């Protein structure tokens, strides 16, 4: 039965008995949405630039095909990270990373 | 001025007002509370932050929640 | 040997190669830049350089970063 069943939500609904916190957070992750909507159209934005820029082409099926294969070629040579196959971007951050003797903890989740 | 430590602009919503407070970005809660209770003249004590849908409190830090500037903090008072 | 201007010798490391240029440690980055895109025949529009943890630009200054001879810079190619 629904009633018996998970209590009928009767507090797994509106934490600490105040709908007002459900509504808190729902609006805080409303917001977090909302700047991940900036940051996500920030790309495409930044990326139909570059495709302005660049030149046009219609071979989108085979790019994914090449990040597909290099995706999983990357992982097994991790150990080996060319930087030609890496982007600007981890080049760059790699050398950083270097200059600072070691920059950041270099681990997740500490355990 | 390249300091590793940046100010961040959190924007701090109450049921009384909204209120935009900078901080820097690898400030503690605990820091953000007190600024807060200064402005709204309350207690670290009995206002409390939302972020993430989650509860944010002293044992907790700014950066550690990824609230970074131009973000949205919920504050409850209770 | 402060006084005055003077040649500095700075090492640029690049993911092909690393190189040293002598240049006045007066020199900014953008002419700093000028001399290595000429050597590996390169462009400013993608050649970064990177040190004290902080990307090098056009904008700074070689001294003004500490740039002096014997040191070393990490040149990055976009």
């Amino acid at each position: 039965m629904l009633g018996l069943g998970a209590s009928d939500f009767e507090f797994g609904v509106d934490p600490s008995a105040d709908p007002e916190l459900a509504l808190a957070l729902r609006v805080s992750m409303e917001e977090q949405r909302q700047r991940q909507e900036e940051e996500a159209r920030r790309a495409a934005a930044a990326s139909a630039a570059e495709a302005g820029i660049a030149t046009t082409g219609t071979e989108d099926s085979d790019d994914a095909l090449l990040k597909m294969t290099i995706s999983q070629q990357e992982f097994g040579r991790t150990g080996l990270p060319d930087l030609s196959s890496m982007t600007e971007e981890e080049q760059i951050a790699y050398a950083m990373q270097m200059s600072l003797q070691g920059a950041e903890f270099g681990q997740a989740e500490s355990a | 001025a390249p300091a590793e430590p940046k100010i961040i602009k959190v924007t701090v919503k109450t049921p009384k007002e909204k209120e935009e407070f900078a901080v820097p970005e690898n400030s503690s809660v605990q820091q953000f509370k007190e600024a807060i209770s200064k402005r709204f003249k309350s207690q670290t004590d009995q206002l409390v932050l939302i972020f993430a849908g989650k509860i944010l409190k002293d044992q907790d830090t700014l950066i550690q929640h990824g609230i970074h500037d131009g973000l949205t903090v919920h504050l409850v008072i209770k």
